[PDB]
């Protein structure tokens, strides 16, 4: 209950993080009409 | 499927548009029953298509919604308005006649032929361009259409519910209620 | 408190008593004369069965279930 | 660095100017840019192993946050910091691209693990990278700290909470890659380093930028007394 | 084999696969396969709901009187409001989703695996089974992809059944505890450890 | 260009490694490639030209200790590798181990359908079912995927590698194989036996039930008529890769002069040092047969198409001899020291 609670909670706000980077880095990639897909996406919903 | 993990009843083997796999009363038993079945069900498909937005763009214009539309002919001296005009012939017995000639000559057109697949189909003369030309989109036509009548069903049931549960409402009326407070109007409050 | 919740506490009792009875046929019935079983009561057996209608409720609607709460047209003898 | 400044430039003129009325319904749009900047511009600046792109998400996709974090907040008390945070971010940016131009010239790589091994070759340039990227990381001594600093210092001093906090946390993360390159420059273990800085014939023009550009990024950390003084006096 | 009761034998049929096999049904409540396979997930889906709600009946209680946090007693948080929150409505919502996902593992155990080949893309492949009934692990209800199927089953099921048969006991004492002490049960845990020989069942009769 | 390697296993899994080794120095040149195993296992990889330099993470437990954890992770990902090629089987718990190592090219192994089949979707090339159980065979996807797939790079670029072609240190080859040798019986004139018992030989980690060992009465029976004749007259060497000082002393293949050796995954000097090798289904079989060493496999019956491909080693050299019976403990011995006494 020392290593295997605290210790695994300061590594997993310290580990969600390197999944969370490479996770959300995998979508879109390129394909210039995903960029602006996603570009119009926002624009279209910031209109509220 | 309807509901994936159950069997298929024997005779609802695909081979129809719009069948997936249910019938828990058993009432397609009889090919004969099976048959008329598909024709009351497209009809009150076609008819409900037709009757939802007549329902619905009136009260999304000035007009009265679908209750009000049939009030002048409870007072005796009822005169109609189409898009608020009074039409002369409003009164209920003039309507009244014309709607019972001309919908049982038509309907009984309808009763007097036994394809008995043109009495689901007939196309024709119902079909002025022929989208009946490739019958693989064809076949597919009858799906979005059993499927969408299916859908215009439930809304027809969905405004008279909310007509009783609600008495003199509009769906939109409805519809806007919910919108106010989506968590506070709900089907919750009923029961 | 006054009729359904007395009303439900008979029902609880009166299948217990049911129940039980209908294990103890039964259990006695595959005998070489379930006469003798019956005028004169096994009580050790009645009594391995007796807690037994304390979850007639879950029992028998298993049963019911199942499909062996009742019989279908072999009625007489057998 | 020029499109940064140009844009900023322009963007602080056209919606103060021609929008007084609509300040409580913009406030707000900026900040949703803002906490979202200093977010996504940074834990993709973790998993990166190119150098340009690193810098493509940390030093622009970020540091294009806490510049904002007072146009927001400004009742024309804050200018002068945008003003001089802008002053520390070309220098101490500036520093690390002429760095970078200069050891990918002399050897043809960019990705990360190749830097491996260059305190040891070339010393001064290894220094004087690590100089600038620590100020990007905004450590006390240096400059980018003040910056940072006095951006917050006005900001807080300005009401809204729930920027300040993010911009100091982000900072806290952003200093993981500063520091994994900079542990990248010390080591010795020679059977490790690549060879493209084992043939490294180390040695003007870009010598004398690297140089002047760098000690800019330690000393008006320091010196900001006038620099505050002068970015006092803008009303605009 | 170190049945419930040592000197009383186990019955023939408690054979002993099922993890927590100690032997114990002694109303002939599972002379039957058919019947005793779907009496298995109950325990199983009871004492899962049995861990978590004593959990909450209990964190939820200890948290407010310390005094870290505030939360009614979970006696009197049925009635609880904080907005946009109709008691009508929620039930409506919480039978929908609940009947979705309760009716999908009916299916699972009434058919197994006809509930992972179907149309609805991007998940069609978890939801098969977790190879055992009662254990639907796959690669998103067990995100943390963490078991071998086989080995640990007997070991580590053996944990979640003897901790979960605890735990629905645990819970039957709040509900009792409750309905005689009008109190917490922390309250009812603390009003006893004062005084333990006068604060008994005995004297809260 | 970077590489890692994270082969699972002991050592006889593990030995079968080298072809794909190889062929990643073959058609990527001039490419570091580094690998991680088990703490049994990285002791075979002290025998290669390849690899820059092993290292020890995974036995693949359950809980490891998430300090252990990202350690792992802080050196797998502060180095850049470029295509972490894997084993072990990832279902969608270990594929995130591989996602976080921020590399290019993730190819490996999943489940078929057991142990949460997943296989996610932040992978590349995953392949066919788990056990992993024919040898030289083996990783048989791997020598496939790296082939060809890409370029005008030449058509299928050498299709199987040559089989194992490990090398031996001549400082290894020289001082610790003479000092073991010549500590008792030596004249590089003897044969090797290996199976004996059961702690930790080789195991192979997929024979399963036979190829443990034998009763070492067997043993015995086949050693008094090695030495038997001038063609060795040296061999005595029971070989036992045991805690044998918990086994010398009851050697029925009587203790009079069967020598004994204790050894790590380094015999295969020892192999090439001797007249030959006699061995059941193990590393010694595979070490043997790699370099000419004419060896005699003997373990259950028709696993030959699995755990030995190359049945024409060199001349038929290394021969097999199945078991009627399927029981690895019984043999036509009379006939095994038949075949045996030739060499
Ligand atoms: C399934 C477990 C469950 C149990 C054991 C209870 C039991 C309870 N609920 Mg409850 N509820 C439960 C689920 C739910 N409740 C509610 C909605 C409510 C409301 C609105 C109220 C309760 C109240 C109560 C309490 C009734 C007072 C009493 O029994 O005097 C002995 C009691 C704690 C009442 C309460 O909190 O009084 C103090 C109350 O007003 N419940 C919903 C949403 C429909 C539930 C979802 O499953
Ligand atoms: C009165 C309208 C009506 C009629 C005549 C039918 C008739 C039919 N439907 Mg159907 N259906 C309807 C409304 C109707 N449906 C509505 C509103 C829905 C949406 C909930 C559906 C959804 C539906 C599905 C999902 C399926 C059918 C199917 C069928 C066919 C076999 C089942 C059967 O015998 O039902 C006979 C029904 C009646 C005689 C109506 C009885 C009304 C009860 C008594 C009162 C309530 C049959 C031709 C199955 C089929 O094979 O497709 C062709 C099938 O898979 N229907
Ligand atoms: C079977 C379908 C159906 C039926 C029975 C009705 C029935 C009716 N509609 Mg209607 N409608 C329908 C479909 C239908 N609608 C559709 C599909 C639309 C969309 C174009 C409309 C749009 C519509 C409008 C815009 C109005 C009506 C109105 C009316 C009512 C007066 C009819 C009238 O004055 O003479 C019949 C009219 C002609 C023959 C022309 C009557 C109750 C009127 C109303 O709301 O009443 C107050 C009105 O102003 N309808
Ligand atoms: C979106 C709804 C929808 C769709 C997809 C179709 C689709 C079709 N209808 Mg149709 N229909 C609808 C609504 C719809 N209908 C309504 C509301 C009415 C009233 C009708 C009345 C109707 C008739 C009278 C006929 C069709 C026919 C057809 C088919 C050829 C055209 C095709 C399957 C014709 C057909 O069967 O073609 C052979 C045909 O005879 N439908
Ligand atoms: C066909 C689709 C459909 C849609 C989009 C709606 C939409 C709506 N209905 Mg509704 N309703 C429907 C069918 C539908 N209904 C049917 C078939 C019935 C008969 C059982 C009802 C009976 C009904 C009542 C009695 C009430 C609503 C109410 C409402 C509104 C509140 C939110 C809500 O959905 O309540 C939840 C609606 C349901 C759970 C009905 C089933 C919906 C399925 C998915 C179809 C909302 C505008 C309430 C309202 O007006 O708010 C003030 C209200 O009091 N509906
Ligand atoms: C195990 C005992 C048992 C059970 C399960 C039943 C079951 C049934 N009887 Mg019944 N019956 C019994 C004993 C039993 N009987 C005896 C002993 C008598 C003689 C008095 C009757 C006389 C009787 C009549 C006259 C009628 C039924 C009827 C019925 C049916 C409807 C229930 C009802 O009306 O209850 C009737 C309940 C009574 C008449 C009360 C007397 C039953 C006694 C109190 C129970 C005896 C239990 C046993 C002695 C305990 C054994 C314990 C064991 C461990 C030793 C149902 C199938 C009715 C029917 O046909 O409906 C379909 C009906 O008309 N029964
Ligand atoms: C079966 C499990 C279960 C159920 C049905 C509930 C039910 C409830 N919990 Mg709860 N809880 C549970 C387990 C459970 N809890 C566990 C295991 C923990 C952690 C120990 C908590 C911690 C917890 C806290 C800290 C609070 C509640 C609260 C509540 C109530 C409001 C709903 C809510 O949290 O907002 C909706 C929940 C969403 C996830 C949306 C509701 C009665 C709140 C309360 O007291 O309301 C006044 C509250 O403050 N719960
Ligand atoms: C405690 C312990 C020791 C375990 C242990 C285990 N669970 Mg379990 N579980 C627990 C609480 C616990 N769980 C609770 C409180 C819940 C409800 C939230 C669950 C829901 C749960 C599911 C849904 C699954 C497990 C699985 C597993 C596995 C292993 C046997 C998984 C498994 O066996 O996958 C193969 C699996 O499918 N458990
Ligand atoms: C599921 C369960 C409890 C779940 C609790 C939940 C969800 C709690 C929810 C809440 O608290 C929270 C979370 C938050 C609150 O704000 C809201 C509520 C709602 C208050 C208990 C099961 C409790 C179930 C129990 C205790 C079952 C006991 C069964 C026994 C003893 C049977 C024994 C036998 O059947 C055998 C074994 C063999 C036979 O031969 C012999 C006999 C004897 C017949
Ligand atoms: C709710 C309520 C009410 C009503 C009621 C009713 C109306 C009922 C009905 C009922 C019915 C309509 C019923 C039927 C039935 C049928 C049947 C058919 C049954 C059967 C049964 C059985 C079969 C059983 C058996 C058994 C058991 C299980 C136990 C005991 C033993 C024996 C074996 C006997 C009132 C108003 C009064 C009041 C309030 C409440």
């Amino acid at each position: 209950f020392d290593k295997g609670v605290i210790d695994g909670i300061t590594n997993g706000v310290g580990l969600a993080s390197f999944c969370i980077g490479e996770e959300i880095k995998y979508v879109g990639g390129g394909r210039i009409s995903s960029y602006l897909f996603f570009f119009l996406c926002y624009v279209s919903v910031f209109l509220f | 499927e309807w509901f994936p993990g159950q069997p298929r009843p024997a005779h609802l083997d695909g081979s129809s548009p719009g069948d997936f796999g249910f019938d828990p009363l058993g009432l397609a038993t009889v090919p004969e029953n099976f048959e008329r079945f598909k024709e009351s069900e497209i009809y009150h498909c076609r008819w409900a298509m037709l009757c939802v937005p007549g329902v619905l763009v009136p009260e999304a214009l000035g007009l009265g919604n679908w209750v009000k539309a049939q009030e002048w002919a409870a007072l005796p001296d009822g005169q109609a308005t189409y898009l608020g005009n009074p039409v002369p012939w409003g009164n209920l017995p003039t309507i009244l006649a014309i709607e019972f000639l001309a919908i049982a000559f038509a309907e009984q057109q309808r009763t007097m032929e036994k394809d008995p697949e043109k009495k689901k189909y007939p196309g024709g003369a119902f079909d002025p361009l022929g989208f009946s030309k490739d019958p693989a989109k064809f076949e597919e036509l009858k799906l979005k259409e059993i499927k969408n009548g299916r859908l215009a069903m439930l809304a027809f049931v969905g405004f008279c519910v909310q007509q009783s549960a609600y008495p003199g409402t509009g769906p939109l009326e409805n519809l806007a209620t919910h919108l106010a407070d989506p968590w506070h109007n709900n089907i919750g409050d009923i029961v | 408190g006054e009729f359904i919740t007395p009303g439900v506490l008979f029902l609880y009792i009166a299948g217990w008593i049911g129940w039980v009875g209908r294990s103890y046929l039964i259990a006695v019935s595959g005998e070489k004369k379930p006469a003798m079983r019956e005028i004169i009561i096994d009580v050790e057996l009645a009594a391995r069965i007796i807690p037994r209608g304390f979850i007639w409720p879950v029992a028998a609607y298993r049963e019911l279930i199942n499909g062996d709460l009742v019989v279908d047209d072999a009625d007489i003898g057998y | 660095v020029t499109s940064k400044v140009a844009a900023s430039a322009s963007a602080t003129r056209i919606l103060d100017i021609p929008f007084y009325f609509s300040s409580n319904e913009w406030h707000l749009l900026l900040e949703i840019l803002a906490i979202l900047s200093m977010i996504l511009g940074n834990l993709l600046a973790i998993t990166q192993t190119s150098m340009k792109r690193m810098l493509a998400y940390s030093s622009i996709g970020q540091i294009g946050y806490v510049i904002i974090g007072i146009i927001v907040g400004d009742s024309n008390d804050g200018y002068a910091s945008m003003i001089t945070y802008m002053l520390f971010y070309i220098s101490m940016n500036l520093g690390t691209f002429a760095c970078i131009v200069l050891f990918g010239l002399r050897t043809g790589t960019d990705n990360i693990r190749d830097y491996a091994g260059l305190y040891m070759k070339d010393p001064f340039l290894a220094l004087s990278l690590a100089l600038c990227l620590l100020s990007l990381g905004g450590l006390p001594p240096l400059a980018g700290f003040f910056g940072k600093l006095y951006l917050f210092w006005c900001g807080w001093q300005a009401g809204l909470y729930f920027l300040v906090s993010i911009g100091l946390l982000t900072s806290v993360l952003s200093i993981y890659y500063y520091l994994k390159i900079i542990k990248l420059l010390m080591t010795g273990r020679n059977q490790e380093i690549t060879p493209y800085v084992r043939n490294y014939r180390r040695s003007n023009s870009i010598e004398l930028s690297m140089t002047v550009c760098v000690i800019a990024s330690t000393i008006p950390g320091i010196s900001m007394n006038p620099i505050l003084a002068i970015a006092q006096d803008t009303l605009f | 084999r170190a049945t419930w009761l040592p000197g009383l034998d186990p019955p023939a049929y408690l054979d002993g696969t099922l993890p927590g096999d100690y032997g114990f049904d002694p109303l002939g409540l599972g002379e039957q396969p058919e019947d005793l396979k779907w009496y298995v997930q109950a325990e199983l889906v009871h004492c899962r709901f049995a861990m978590a709600g004593v959990a909450g009946i209990l964190g939820t209680d200890l948290i407010r009187v310390s005094g870290i946090g505030n939360l009614p007693v979970w006696f009197e948080a049925g009635a609880t409001k904080f907005d946009f929150a109709n008691t009508t409505a929620l039930f409506f919502v919480q039978l929908l989703l609940m009947g979705f996902v309760e009716t999908k593992r009916y299916m699972d155990f009434v058919s197994p695996g006809s509930q992972a080949k179907e149309g609805t893309f991007l998940g069609i492949e978890a939801s098969l089974e977790g190879l055992q009934p009662g254990y639907p692990g796959g690669p998103l209800f067990n995100p943390m992809g963490l078991a071998k199927d086989i080995e640990n089953a007997n070991e580590v099921k053996l944990k979640e059944i003897k901790n979960g048969r605890l735990a629905m006991v645990a819970m039957l004492g709040f509900i009792v505890q409750a309905s005689v002490t009008h109190a917490g049960p922390i309250d009812n845990l603390l009003t006893h450890l004062s005084d333990p020989f006068n604060k008994n069942i005995i004297h809260a009769l | 260009r970077r590489v890692c390697c994270v082969v699972s296993g002991g050592v006889y899994e593990n030995v079968l490694f080298f072809p794909v080794v190889q062929m990643l120095k073959d058609r990527y040149p001039g490419v570091l490639v580094d690998v991680v195993a088990s703490a049994r296992g990285k002791q075979v990889y002290e025998m290669c030209k390849n690899v820059r330099y092993a290292n020890v993470y995974d036995p693949d437990d359950e809980w490891p200790e998430p300090a252990e954890y990202t350690h792992q992770l802080g050196v797998m990902k502060n180095r850049y590798y470029d295509m972490v090629l894997s084993t072990k089987l990832a279902g969608t718990g270990h594929a995130l181990f591989l996602f976080m190592s921020s590399a290019r090219e993730k190819v490996g192994y999943v489940y078929p359908n057991v142990n949460g089949a997943g296989a996610g979707l932040f992978l590349t090339e995953m392949f066919k079912p788990a056990t992993t159980n024919l040898a030289d065979g083996g990783y048989n996807m791997y020598q496939d995927m790296l082939e060809w797939l890409g370029r005008p790079a030449k058509g299928v670029p050498q299709q199987p590698i040559p089989p194992l072609r490990v090398s031996i240190s001549k400082k290894l080859r020289a001082v610790v194989e003479d000092k073991y040798n010549r500590a008792g019986v030596e004249k590089g004139k003897y044969v090797v036996i290996h199976g004996i018992e059961s702690d930790s030989v080789a195991n192979m980690k997929s024979r399963g039930d036979d190829d443990c060992l034998l009763p070492l009465e067997l043993w015995a029976e086949i050693a008094k008529e090695i030495s038997s004749g001038g063609n060795g007259l040296r061999p005595l060497f029971v070989m036992p890769h045991e805690r044998h000082r918990e086994e010398i002393e009851e050697i029925v293949g009587e203790e009079t002069a069967y020598l004994f050796i204790t050894t790590p995954g380094q015999l295969t000097c020892l192999i090439n040092d001797s007249a030959g090798v006699v061995a059941t289904n193990t590393a010694a079989v595979q070490l043997a047969n790699a370099r000419d060493k004419p060896c005699v496999a003997l373990f259950s019956s028709k696993e030959k198409a699995r755990l030995f491909l190359p049945y024409v080693e060199e001349r038929k050299s290394c021969t097999v001899v199945a078991s009627a019976t399927g029981k690895l403990a019984g043999i036509d011995i009379e006939a095994v020291k038949k075949a045996v006494k030739d060499l």
